[PDB]
C-alpha cells in the first residue's frame, strides 16, 4: 500500500506469488495458502478467511520483486485506460457500433449484470443502448447451471456473429478467469479474423502463458495460442488483453468468487472512465477507492454475516431451504449465488433460490420470460408468494437484500407472511448517509446485516457507483454465507473440492489435478484411475481409451462420487469396486481420503 | 427562604461540571463522525451540500426554491474569487408558471412539476449534478415530507441524483447567511423552540463523505443527546416527567433541557412542587396551573424581565387564577432564573465543545472564529444571552469568538439566505 492511497488493508504477500509454489497449476487453479485449514474453521474465522481473500484483490504489485502484475499496475491500468477510449468510439457513434459482453457461467451472467447496467446508464441521459451480452446456454444458463456448454467454440462464434449482425464497429469483451473456456477463445478468434470491424478484448486474471495449451478438441487452436495470438495484437494496439493476477480462491477453481468480484470491479471501472471522460490515472484510482470502500463496509458487519451463514448451515442440517429474496438488481445477484449451488456443492436446485423484484421483467433477459420452461424458472416475488410460501416451515431460512428507498411497505407486509411459516428472517439492507431504518422493520426483525454508504459528490457517476457498491457488497456477503455454510456442512477437503459431477473439459483436467496432488503418481496413472472410475471396467478398454474427453465428460455426467473412487484406488492400491464400497462404508467421503491418506 | 433555595439548587452546575458536558458532547460528535457507530449514536452528524471542495463548490453556494400562488423562481447562488481574487458571490434566477392541473392535482405532479423546472435550469447554467444545497419557501393559495416529495419526483425522471440531506434546515441556513456578511463564520446556533448546531468540519474527518480534501458544513442534530444514557446525571425529576408527558418518550432530552419548548413546563412543575411543600401560593394552586402546558414559556421571559414591583408578574399570576403575594412573585422569579440558567450554561457547554473540536483539529493555538446565532430564547429572553456569551468564553479558552445574529426582517431558510445573498451581490 506503498506506491498508491488505499483505504483498507491487505494481507502481506504471498507464497502463490512465487513460480514454485504449485507450478503445475496456474493461478486460478492454485490453493490459497492463507486458507490451508478452512475445513475445520467455525464461522467467524470463515468470514474472516474469505475476507482475506477478497482484499487480495486490491493488493499492489512490487515491482522490484518481478511476479505477477496486480490490480495496482501500471501496465494493467494503461490497458483500462486504452479500452475505455476504444468504448468511447462505440458511443460516439450509437447508430452502427456496439458493445458486446461475454462469458460462461459465472462471468456470462456478469456480463448480463454489466450490460443492463450501462443501458440503463445511457437511458438516464436519453441515450440509445449500446450494450449487449453473451452466454452459453443461452439465457437458460441465468437460472440453471449449464457447464457443458462451455467447451463449444463453433457455437460461440456464431452467436457472436449473429448478434453483431448489420453493426460497423463492435468491442467485444470476453471473460475467462481462468482462460480456459473454448467457448470465449472461440469468440476471439472470430474476432481477430475479422479486425475490420471487431475489436477483441480477454478479461481474465492469469497469464497469458498460463492459459490452457490443450488442443481444443474439434478445433485448430488452444485457449493458449488463441491468447498469444491477441497478445501480438495487443502490443500493436490491435487488440487488448486485460489480466492481473488477483490470487488463488478461498476454495481452489471457484472463480464464481474472486474472479467474478474482480471481473465486476474491472470493467464496471473500466466503462465509468469511458461514459465520464465522453482519460487519465487518477480516474481509475478514484473509482477503485470506492470499490475498496465497499470491502471495508462489507467486512464491518462479520458478525451479522457469520450469523446468517450458521443460520443457513443449521437451516441445510436440518433438510431446510435458503430463499433469497431481493429488491432490484439486488435480485439478480441474489439469482448468481443461487444458481452456483448446484454445480459447486452438490446440491439440489431447491436447496438454494433467489427471486427478483419482479420477475424476468427486471432481469431484462434477451428471451424474455422463462416461466414456462418449469418450475425453478418461476423466479419473482409473486411465483415466491404463490408457490414457494406456502410449504416453508420452521427449519427454512428467508432472506430478504434491499435498500431503503425502495417499497418499504411491500417489504413489512411480506415480513408477517414469512413470520406466519418461519421465524428465521434475515436482513440485509443498504442506506445512503444519512437515512435510518424505520422501528416499523427495527423491531420487527430479528437481527439485520445494515450497510451505510458515504454521500458520494462524482457528478452525474456517482449514482451507479453507489449501485455497484451495494451489487458487490451483496455479492460478497452471498458469496462468503453460501460458501461458508456448505463448508461447515463438510463439502470441503482443505481449501479445495473433492466431490464434484465432471461437467466439462475444464472440472475434468481439475479432476486430474486434484489426483496428482493428493497422490504422487504421473498425469498418466491419474487419467487412468479417472477413467477406471467413470466405466467402472477396471481394465479400460480401446473404444473408450482413444474416445475424446468430451465423451468422458457425457459418461461421467451421471455418475456419483466419481473423484472420490477415483481417489481412494489411487491412494491405496485397490479395485475401483472395492474402493467404491469403501466409501459407502465410511462415515463421510472426507473421512474415507484421510483414513486412505496413509 | 432555604427550602425554595434547595429546591432551585438541582438546577445549579459548577464549572467542574459544565467541563464533563462538554466533553461527553465532544464524544457523542466523535461517534456520531464515525461511520461505523454512526447507527447506534445519538448525535448523527449529518452530512450536508454545504461545502468547500477542490471540485468547485464553496461555502454559500445555494439553489434557493421559492413557489408563490401559480409563480416558480429557482435562484442559483454561486460564491467565489473575481480577477482580483478578491470574496465575490453571484445571483441568477428565472420564473416559472406552474400548470392548472398541477396545483389542484396530487403532490406528486406538483413535485414533478417542480422536478422539471430545476432540472432545466440546472441544465442551462450546466450544474445539474453539482450536487447545491437546497431550500424551499411555500405559499400556496387560501381555500421527511418536502425532502422526500423531491426526491420521489427526481427518482420518477432519472437524469440526476439527490440525497436526504441535500435540503439545509434553519441552523446551517443561519451560518451561511452571517457568512456572506463575515467570512470567519463558521459554525450555526439555533436556540429557539428546539436547538441545533452546524460548524465546517474537515472532510477527512466526515466518514459519511467519501471525501478525504475540503470542508463541509456538518448538521449535527444535537438535540438526541442524552438519547443513549450519557445525559442521565444531568437530568433532574422534573426533566423526565416532561419527557414521559411528551409524544417522544426518551427521544430529543438534550433539546428538552435547553430548548424553549419544555422551558414553561419546567418552571411550572417546580412551582407546584413549592406549592405541595407550602412554599408558595398558600399551599394552594388553581386548576389551570395543575394543567400541562399552562405556563407559557413566554411567560418565563418576561418574569425576568419584569421591574422590582413584579407589575407583569402580577398580571400573569393573575391570569392563571391566583393572587400571589411579592414573595410569592420573587420565588416564581428565581424558579423562572433557575431554569433558564440552566439551558444557557448547558447549551453553552456543548457549543464550546464543538469550538473547542475545530480548534484542536486546526492546529490553531488561537482560533479565530464568528458564531451565526437565532433562535427566540437567545434573541428575546434576556439574562440568557449574556449568562450563554459569558460560559462559552469561560469554556473555550484558546479561542476568540464574536457573535452575530440573523437579519431581522427576511424571514428564515431560503428566504434568509436568498435576500442576504441579494444584498451582497448589489
Ligand atoms: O462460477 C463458476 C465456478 O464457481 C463457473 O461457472 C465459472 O463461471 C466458469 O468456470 C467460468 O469459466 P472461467 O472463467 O473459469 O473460464
Ligand atoms: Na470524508
Amino acid at each position: 500500500t506503498r506506491k498508491y492511497q488505499h483505504v483498507i488493508e491487505t494481507p502481506d504477500p504471498g507464497k502463490w506469488e512465487l513460480a514454485g509454489y504449485e507450478e503445475s497449476l496456474p493461478i486460478s487453479e492454485k490453493s490459497n495458502p492463507m486458507t490451508r485449514e478452512l475445513d475445520k474453521a467455525d464461522p467467524s474465522q470463515l468470514v474472516q478467511l474469505l475476507r482475506d481473500c477478497d482484499a487480495e484483490i486490491f493488493q499492489e504489485e512490487d515491482e522490484n520483486l518481478i511476479h505477477y502484475h496486480r490490480l495496482y499496475s501500471e501496465s494493467v491500468l494503461k490497458t483500462m485506460g486504452d479500452v475505455a477510449k476504444r468504448v468511447q468510439e462505440v458511443l460516439k457513434n450509437p447508430d452502427d457500433s456496439l458493445v458486446v459482453l461475454s462469458g460462461c457461467g459465472t462471468s456470462g451472467r456478469l456480463a448480463l449484470l454489466l450490460a443492463n447496467s450501462f443501458n440503463g446508464l445511457l437511458k438516464g441521459l436519453h441515450k440509445t443502448p449500446c450494450y449487449c451480452y453473451i452466454m452459453s446456454g443461452g439465457d437458460r444458463s441465468i437460472v440453471t447451471s449449464q457447464e457443458s456448454s462451455e467447451d463449444n467454440p463453433q457455437l460461440g462464434a456464431q452467436e457472436l456473429e449473429k448478434v453483431c449482425e448489420g453493426k460497423k464497429n463492435v468491442l467485444f469483451i470476453g471473460i475467462s478467469c481462468g482462460l480456459s473456456a473454448p467457448f470465449i477463445a472461440g469468440q476471439l478468434d472470430f474476432c481477430m479474423r475479422h479486425l475490420d470491424v471487431y475489436l477483441p478484448v480477454l478479461v481474465g486474471f492469469n497469464p497469458v502463458s498460463m492459459a490452457r495449451n490443450e488442443r481444443i478438441e474439434g478445433w485448430h487452436s488452444s485457449f493458449r495460442q488463441v491468447a498469444e495470438r491477441l497478445q501480438t495484437l495487443h502490443d500493436s494496439q490491435k487488440g487488448f488483453i486485460l489480466n492481473p493476477a488477483v490470487g488463488p480462491e478461498g476454495v481452489s477453481g471457484s472463480s464464481r468468487m474472486k474472479g467474478g468480484s474482480a471481473t465486476k470491479i474491472l470493467l464496471e471501472t473500466l466503462l465509468l472512465v469511458a461514459h465520464k471522460a465522453e482519460v487519465t490515472e487518477k480516474c481509475l484510482l478514484e473509482i477503485l477507492r470506492t470499490y475498496e470502500r465497499a470491502h471495508k463496509v462489507t467486512y464491518s458487519q462479520s458478525k451479522k454475516i457469520a450469523a446468517l451463514m450458521k443460520q443457513t448451515a443449521t437451516s441445510l442440517q436440518k433438510k431446510g431451504h435458503l430463499y433469497i429474496l431481493g429488491w432490484g438488481t439486488l435480485g439478480l445477484v441474489g439469482i448468481m449465488d443461487a444458481v452456483e449451488c448446484v454445480p459447486t456443492y452438490q446440491a439440489d436446485w431447491r436447496d438454494v433460490r433467489g427471486f427478483i423484484t419482479g420477475g424476468y421483467h427486471s432481469i431484462e433477459n434477451k428471451e424474455g420470460d422463462l416461466s414456462s420452461l418449469g418450475p425453478q424458472f418461476s423466479i419473482s416475488h409473486e411465483d415466491f408468494v404463490k408457490n414457494v410460501l406456502p410449504s416453508v416451515s420452521e427449519t427454512d431460512t428467508v432472506l430478504l437484500i434491499f435498500t431503503l428507498d425502495d417499497d418499504l411497505n411491500q417489504i413489512e407486509k411480506l415480513v408477517a407472511l414469512v413470520k406466519e411459516k418461519t421465524s428465521n428472517i434475515q436482513v440485509i439492507c443498504h442506506a445512503t448517509a444519512g437515512q435510518y431504518l424505520p422501528n416499523s422493520l427495527k423491531k420487527t426483525i430479528p437481527s439485520i446485516i445494515g450497510l451505510t454508504w458515504p454521500i458520494l459528490f462524482l457528478e452525474y457517476e456517482g449514482a451507479f457507483i453507489q449501485k455497484f457498491q451495494r451489487e458487490l457488497s451483496t455479492k460478497w456477503i452471498l458469496d462468503t454465507v453460501t460458501s461458508g455454510a456448505y463448508t461447515l456442512r463438510g463439502k470441503i477437503f482443505r481449501n479445495f473440492m473433492v466431490d464434484f459431477k465432471i461437467n466439462n473439459s475444464k472440472l475434468f483436467h481439475r479432476a486430474t489435478s486434484v489426483l496428482q496432488r493428493l497422490t504422487g503418481q504421473s498425469q498418466q496413472r491419474c487419467t487412468e484411475v479417472l477413467l477406471q472410475s467413470i466405466y467402472g471396467e477396471q481394465t479400460l478398454s480401446e473404444q473408450i481409451r482413444n474416445t475424446t474427453i468430451a465423451g468422458h465428460v457425457e459418461a461421467a455426467a451421471s455418475q456419483d462420487k466419481v473423484l472420490p473412487v477415483a481417489i481412494v484406488s489411487l491412494l491405496r492400491s485397490c479395485t475401483i469396486q472395492d474402493s467404491r464400497s469403501r466409501i459407502n462404508s465410511s462415515l463421510s467421503i472426507r473421512s474415507a481420503i484421510e483414513s486412505s491418506m496413509n | 427562604q432555604n427550602e425554595v433555595d434547595q429546591i432551585l439548587s438541582e438546577f445549579h452546575l459548577q464549572e467542574e461540571d459544565l467541563h464533563v458536558l462538554m466533553c461527553r458532547m465532544q464524544a457523542e460528535m466523535e461517534r456520531g463522525l464515525h461511520l461505523e457507530t454512526n447507527e447506534e449514536a445519538s448525535v448523527k452528524m449529518l452530512p450536508t451540500y454545504v461545502r468547500s471542495t477542490p471540485d468547485g463548490s464553496e461555502v454559500g453556494d445555494f439553489l434557493a426554491l421559492d413557489l408563490g400562488g401559480t409563480n416558480f423562481r429557482v435562484m442559483l447562488v454561486k460564491v467565489g474569487e473575481d480577477l482580483e481574487g478578491q470574496w465575490k458571490v453571484e445571483t441568477k434566477h428565472k420564473m416559472y408558471s406552474i400548470p392548472v392541473d398541477a396545483m389542484t392535482g396530487t403532490a406528486e405532479m406538483l413535485f414533478d412539476y417542480i422536478a422539471e423546472c430545476i432540472s432545466d435550469y440546472l441544465d442551462q447554467q450546466n450544474m445539474k449534478h453539482k450536487k447545491l444545497p437546497l431550500g424551499f419557501t411555500f405559499s400556496f393559495p387560501v381555500r421527511n415530507n418536502v425532502v422526500g416529495l423531491l426526491r420521489d419526483a427526481i427518482k420518477r425522471r432519472g437524469d440526476f441524483e439527490m440525497d436526504v440531506v441535500a435540503m439545509v434546515n434553519d441552523t446551517v441556513a443561519t451560518m451561511i447567511s452571517c457568512y456572506y456578511e463575515d467570512h470567519h463564520c463558521e459554525v450555526g446556533l439555533i436556540v429557539g423552540t428546539g436547538c441545533n448546531a452546524c460548524y465546517m468540519e474537515e472532510m477527512s474527518n466526515v466518514e459519511l463523505v467519501e471525501g478525504e480534501e475540503g470542508r463541509m458544513c456538518v448538521n449535527t442534530e444535537w438535540g438526541a443527546f442524552g438519547d443513549t444514557g450519557e445525559l442521565e446525571d444531568f437530568r433532574l425529576e422534573y426533566d423526565r416527567v416532561v419527557d414521559e408527558a411528551s409524544l417522544n418518550p426518551g427521544q430529543q432530552l438534550y433539546e428538552k433541557m435547553i430548548g424553549g419548548k419544555y422551558m414553561g413546563e419546567l418552571v411550572r412543575l417546580v412551582l407546584i412542587k413549592m406549592v405541595n411543600e407550602n412554599l408558595l401560593f398558600g399551599g394552594e394552586s388553581s386548576e389551570k396551573l395543575k394543567t400541562r402546558g399552562a405556563f407559557e414559556t413566554q411567560f418565563v421571559s418576561q418574569i425576568e424581565a419584569d421591574t422590582s414591583d413584579f407589575k407583569q408578574t402580577l398580571n400573569i399570576l393573575r391570569t392563571l387564577g391566583v393572587q400571589a403575594t411579592i414573595g410569592d412573585c420573587h420565588a416564581v422569579r428565581l424558579a423562572c432564573e433557575s431554569v433558564s440558567t440552566r439551558a444557557a450554561i448547558m447549551c453553552s457547554a456543548g457549543l464550546a465543545g464543538i469550538l473547542n473540536r475545530m480548534r484542536q483539529s486546526r492546529r490553531e493555538e488561537l482560533l479565530r472564529i464568528t458564531v451565526g446565532v437565532d433562535g427566540s430564547v437567545y434573541k428575546l429572553h434576556p439574562s440568557f444571552k449574556d449568562k450563554f456569551h459569558a460560559t462559552v468564553l469561560k469554556l473555550t479558552s484558546g479561542c476568540e469568538i464574536t457573535f452575530i445574529q440573523s437579519e431581522e426582517g427576511s424571514g428564515r431558510g431560503a428566504a434568509l439566505i436568498s435576500a442576504v445573498a441579494y444584498k451582497m451581490a448589489v
